[PDB]
């Protein structure tokens, strides 16, 4: 019913510079007895969630001055200052004036230099070639910002549909991303064409990218 | 010291019914009402109801009145919340979390400092199955497929612990199969190849390891 937007969906901040993150609600979440009812969470990768602040402005035990949240009626705000790798992950706000609902949360991150994917092309294993299925494999590597785009092409044919990805989180020495991308034939579709292509656009490439093989 | 620990991970066919437990421990259990939340699988987080632990009434998101009940055990101090009818988009990590200050008759007003581990659930008709392993042969890149397993979770090492250095294990992906895919791999200096050994280590409870070598 309520509903809660965040904005921006992710962050990029520079080691050491303040980051803020907006949350609006579509009606007010001050209660007649005086309570504004806004929280806010982090989840750090892999980790539970845990409590940042709450009641718009109140920080819970351990939480460093670092962190500030502040606002009310529609309008909150919760400004980090001095950003470390170990502010990195997800902050959600959440309201409790009426039946509780979750923003959508913002991906905070360490904003580095652009840095260009070093792309890999794998060929599927003779060995799981026996049993009726072939998986090519494509990995991009060390890369940021996290934006990335794998087209894979089989006899320079477009493929769509038949592909899954899935990315790291960043790596919090290096402050990069990897991606990898797997195209699944069946041995016979696999066994009648010959080329098989990683076809790669990034923000860090001059023009796209690719990495091939014959088999 | 507060802690709120729960149970296991579970799996379920569709249609059928769960049960997370959450066992409480540090505080008077009765002072303090207990909350649930679910998290989808790289998506957001879902709040789901409240448990006063000593009247026992509850409050559900309109989306769980229908098949949600919680209950407790006071003398255990343990909260138990069970979800029936399930389908393949329950297929969450499903946390219990304890309200910051004493019952203050407004149960949903809750703010959750304490909160589980979390439990995965996984709603799904496959059947528990070991992956097959495969080699992604190759500054160069080699790798493990990790294919065709379920459920979630599997890990992955390299050289038994040894290599960590450049090591990325990625998020798995969940095929039309509905068995679960997932990579690892590393980069290594070219001039290793001829060099040294490459091994990933595959560990998938429940209940299977396999070790498998990176040549060429
Ligand atoms: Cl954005
Ligand atoms: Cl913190
Ligand atoms: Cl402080
Ligand atoms: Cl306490």
């Amino acid at each position: 019913d309520i509903v809660m937007t965040q904005s921006p969906l992710s962050l990029p901040v520079t080691p050491g510079e303040a980051a803020s993150i907006s949350c609006r609600s579509s009606q007010s979440l001050l209660h007649t007895n005086g309570f504004q009812y806004l929280d806010w969470y982090l989840q750090k990768p892999g980790q539970s969630p845990q409590l940042l602040i709450y009641l718009g402005s109140n920080r819970a035990t351990g939480v460093p001055h670092r962190f500030s949240g502040s606002g009310s009626g529609t309008e909150f705000t919760l400004k980090i200052s001095r950003v470390e790798a170990e502010d990195v992950g997800v902050y959600y706000c959440m309201q409790a004036k009426e039946s509780p609902t979750f923003g959508q949360g913002t991906k905070v991150e360490i904003k580095r230099t652009v840095a260009a994917p070093s792309v890999f092309i794998f060929p599927p294993s003779d060995e799981q070639l026996k049993s009726g299925t072939a998986s090519v494999v494509c990995l991009l590597n060390n890369f940021y910002p996290r934006e990335a785009k794998v087209q894979w092409k089989v006899d320079n044919a477009l493929q769509s549909g038949n592909s899954q990805e899935s990315v790291t989180e960043q790596d919090s020495k290096d402050s990069t991303y990897s991606l990898s991308s797997t195209l699944t034939l069946s041995k016979a579709d696999y066994e009648k064409h010959k080329v098989y292509a990683c076809e790669v656009t990034h923000q860090g490439l001059s023009s796209p990218v690719t990495k091939s093989f014959n088999r | 010291q507060v802690q709120l620990v729960q149970s296991g991970a579970e799996v379920r066919k569709p249609g059928a019914s769960v049960t997370v437990s959450c066992k409480t421990s540090g505080y008077t259990f009765v002072n303090f009402y207990i909350v649930w939340v679910r998290q989808a699988p790289g998506q957001g987080l879902e709040w789901m109801g409240v448990i006063n632990p000593f009247r026992g009434d509850t409050y559900f998101a309109q989306k769980f009145k229908g098949r949600v009940t919680l209950t407790r055990d006071t003398s255990t101090s343990t909260v138990f919340m069970e979800l029936s009818s399930l389908r393949s988009d329950d297929t969450a990590i499903y946390y219990c979390a304890r309200d910051l200050e004493m019952r203050d008759g407004n149960n949903h007003g809750s703010h959750l400092e304490f909160w589980g581990q979390g439990t995965l659930v996984t709603v799904s008709s496959a059947s528990t199955k070991g992956p097959s392993v495969f080699p992604l042969a190759p500054t160069a890149a080699l790798g493990c497929l990790v294919k065709d397993y379920f459920p979630e979770p599997v890990t992955v090492s390299w050289n038994s612990g040894a290599l960590t250095s450049g090591v990325h294990t990625f998020p798995a992906v969940l095929q039309s199969s509905g068995l679960y895919s997932l990579s690892s791999v590393v980069t290594v200096p070219s001039s290793s190849l001829g060099t040294q050994t490459y091994i990933c280590n595959v560990n998938h409870k429940p209940s299977n390891t396999k070790v498998d070598k990176r040549v060429e």
